[PDB]
């Protein structure tokens, strides 16, 4: 258990977190690894 | 000091108690 | 009187076991006796 | 005497090669696996890992999240959702990103979001370093 | 000298150690209503805490002793908070009443654990298991380990107290002497400090002895 | 006579207090190393700790008992 | 100078109760840190520690009961 | 003067007796902590406990032996 | 003949502190190992620590007002 | 005279047998806990054990025939 | 006589420091094993060592202090 | 009757190195614990461990220094 | 007279001994809970040991020599 942890945050939260924080500190010209991950592309229709 | 050979009413006091007075007591409870 | 009756479904159930004070008793007077004995030798 | 898989859900870096020795930084602490280790299952934390090669040379790689396997045998799996190396990395916008960091722990209100927030601090502070 | 609290059972033309240890009794009134005033509430929550969090190991012969243990923890934990006073007596000081008190509980036990299951409460001598080839070794070891048990029970109740309050004694002393040769009121902090540990010291005293007998008598039943 | 054999009596039986000051080291020391390993249930490993000390107090102070006794 | 010589042999008795602290502090050391780690198995964890607790005090106790018997 | 030998000899030499409980502290310490990870084996860890412990009392009985020895 | 018997008794009497230069020792060592897995939570642990600290130096304590009370 | 001080020097000198045992314990104790974690390894493992205790009891066995010299 | 009683509470008052080397010994061992656990807590550690060594060497000279002026 | 009183002081000073002794063997046992986890950083540990090492040995020194001043 | 002070001292000597007898068991321990892992890297692990071994015992045969040399 840690700080993260009981407190609303979820392991797969944590590993997006710091994935993304990785990810921000590369230089300008390698950025276009953003385009790869794109992990925006799926849509949520519940139940009702 | 404490052995003084007199030991006869203390023994008979606290039978006395524990086994009537506390029990009698406590038994009137409800949970 | 009226405090038998109280608990002496207790007294004559669970504490058969427990009512052997005798031990007790007889270590208390061999104790007693052997101080007795030591004191009158003076 | 170990076949080692460093990959990623992109690339892949090792696939079966032997090598004398693997250094993770894990949760927990740090490790160090060597010929037959006792088996073992733990998830990593934002550091760097060096691979020692059989001729002597060290590998280097930086791991954000991901989990290792040590199984009965010299096979070790470690999987990754990230895998960099810093020649392509800026160390000022590190400092920058860290300077607001800074900031946004007084700048938080509820626990759960300064959660994320120290998060985004220990990532921070963990990389500048190297 | 320092030595008169403890040998003096009560001195007077007629002795009244009973009227003593009688006395604490009378601070735990009896319920007659359903709704009581705050003073018993208290007492009856506290029993019903105490309760479930000891006798909730024995499967059934061991509630029936569930009465004789909390008049037993209730009657140790209050004489012995009422002896802080400045110039009481401690009936748990005498060795005497914690000789009567150890003795017939364990017998109680440890003859009605050969009653019932003879086969089996002769068994617990040896170690379950297979003990290597040591057998005859250790069977006189766990055998005298049992006679010890109340001669413990009662010397550590009757030495802890006697310890404590000859600890408070000299160090009044102490604090005493020196008001005529200059300043230190850190002998005065040294007994405001302990005094805390002396006041809570006792609590635990009639946990671990109530708790010792709870886990002998679940031994042989 | 024996006045001096009471004093040096009394005076090497007061050393039995060691034992007591390393157990209540040992056994508060397990507790920091225990508590954190999950910060829940501090309130259940400190009742621990602190049925640890007495016991450990309890089993050591009967020491200075003897000592006083020897001395009066 | 026999009296003061029972004396002084009792007073140097007491001093080996000192290994029951020792182990007192360890025994419960251990059962903190083993519950925290798998806080599932109470009951035998519990039962183990009074165990030891019993076998460790017989020492002490015995070298206590040694120095009463030497001086009287 | 011999019977004050014998008697500071037998105080003196009942003190070896300490290790015994620090011993029986460590071992016992250890089979909590090595039931917790491993519960299955609990059968053969057993073994090797009780072994140690015996050891430890034996050696503690055997120097108990010696100071009764020169006691009388 | 009495004050010079007395000296003796009262350096001897001065050893049961040694016993309370363990228990500091473990509880430090402690903090630090236990702490070192995780970084956080340091006041609590400090606190702990400082309890530890304080009680085996009052034990301590103890043998030394005994050691001061024989010489007077 | 002479007598005296053969019982003084054998009943100092048979003090030196809690190393021993305190060193047993903690063999033993390494042992169940290293088994524990990982099996399959007995006979290193035990055979570590072996060499440690006999070490241990020698150096307590020397102390023991010191103890013979001085008496005789 | 008064010197002969000397010199022998001075003796006897040195033996205080082993339980000094004990948690000297104690404290140093915690933090390689806390080192090795995480290198990246270094300097803290440090400051938490060399705090709980200067804590413990400074309770262990108290024995040389008093043999020193019971001494002269 | 003073150089009875000289041997017997520097007899008993002379017990005062049973804490470097059991110190030293904590700091060796820690330091092959903290390599075999992380084998890479093995020069860093030994600094640490050498300085524990000669602190221990000083402060046994220290007791023999004592020891050999009282003898002479 | 000065014999039986002699002997009492020389007896006396040897109790300082136990230190090594504890510190080889921890040692040895160490040593199999530290093969429980990575059991392949063992010549270091057994090298380490060794030295810790030579160091107590030599530190227990300097504290002897002082017997012998104060016998005669």
């Amino acid at each position: 258990v840690a700080y993260w942890r009981q407190a609303g945050l979820s392991y797969i939260r944590y590993s997006q977190i710091c994935a993304k924080a990785v990810r921000d500190a590369l230089k300008a010209e390698f950025k276009a690894n953003a385009e790869k991950t794109s992990g925006s592309n799926v849509k949520i229709v519940k139940v009702k | 000091q404490l052995d003084t050979s007199t030991w006869f009413i203390t023994i008979t006091s606290m039978i006395m108690t524990l086994f009537i007075l506390f029990q009698l007591k406590i038994s009137n409870y409800s949970y | 009187q009226f405090q038998f009756t109280g608990i002496k479904k207790y007294f004559n159930s669970y504490t058969l076991t427990g009512r052997m004070n005798c031990v007790l008793a007889t270590y208390g007077g061999i104790a007693l006796l052997v101080l007795y004995f030591k004191l009158r030798s003076k | 005497q170990m076949s080692f898989t460093f990959a990623s859900p992109t690339q892949v870096f090792f696939n079966g090669a032997n090598v004398r020795q693997v250094d993770v930084p894990t949760q927990t602490g740090a490790f160090g696996i060597l010929a037959s280790h006792v088996p073992t299952l733990q998830v990593l934390r934002p550091g760097l890992v060096v691979v020692h090669a059989e001729d002597g040379t060290t590998s280097k790689y930086f791991v954000s999240s991901g989990s290792v396997t040590v199984n009965a045998d010299s096979s070790v799996q470690l999987l990754a959702e990230e895998a960099v190396t810093l020649d392509m990395l800026d160390p000022g916008v590190a400092k920058a990103n860290l300077e607001k960091a800074q900031s946004e722990l007084l700048g938080a209100a509820d626990e759960a979001s300064r959660a994320e927030i120290q998060i985004r601090i220990e990532a921070n502070e963990a990389l500048v370093k190297a | 000298n320092l030595f008169a609290s403890f040998i003096a059972p009560t001195m007077m033309g007629l002795p009244i150690v009973t009227l003593i240890i009688m006395f604490p009794s009378l601070l735990f009134p009896t319920p007659k209503r359903l709704i009581n005033n705050r003073t018993i509430s208290i007492q009856q929550w506290l029993i019903q805490l105490t309760s479930k969090q000891m006798m909730a190991i024995h499967n059934q012969k061991g509630q029936t002793w569930s009465l004789m243990l909390m008049s037993l923890i209730m009657f140790i934990g209050s004489t012995n908070i009422l002896g802080l006073l400045p110039h009481s007596f401690t009936p748990t000081t005498q060795l005497s009443m914690n000789l009567g008190m150890a003795i017939p509980l364990w017998s109680a036990t440890v003859f009605t654990g050969f009653r019932y299951k003879t086969k089996t409460s002769l068994a617990h001598f040896l170690p379950q298991g297979t003990p290597a080839l040591l057998i005859p070794m250790l069977v006189i070891i766990e055998t005298i380990s049992l006679f010890i048990q109340p001669v413990a029970l009662a010397v550590r109740l009757t030495a802890n107290i006697t310890a404590g309050h000859l600890l408070i004694h000299l160090i009044g002393g102490a604090t005493l002497a020196l008001l005529n040769i200059n300043t230190m009121t850190a002998f005065i902090t040294f007994t405001i400090l302990i005094l805390l540990t002396i006041l809570e010291f006792a609590v635990a005293l009639i946990q671990a002895y109530v708790f010792t007998l709870l886990v002998s008598l679940y031994l042989h039943d | 006579i024996d006045t001096a054999a009471k004093f040096i009596g009394a005076g090497a039986a007061t050393v039995g207090v060691a034992g007591s000051g390393a157990g209540i080291g040992t056994v508060f020391g397990s507790l920091i190393i225990g508590y954190a390993r999950n910060p829940s249930l501090k309130q259940q490993l400190f009742s621990y700790a602190i049925l640890g000390f007495a016991l450990s107090e309890a089993m050591g102070l009967f020491c200075l008992m003897v000592a006083f006794l020897i001395l009066f």
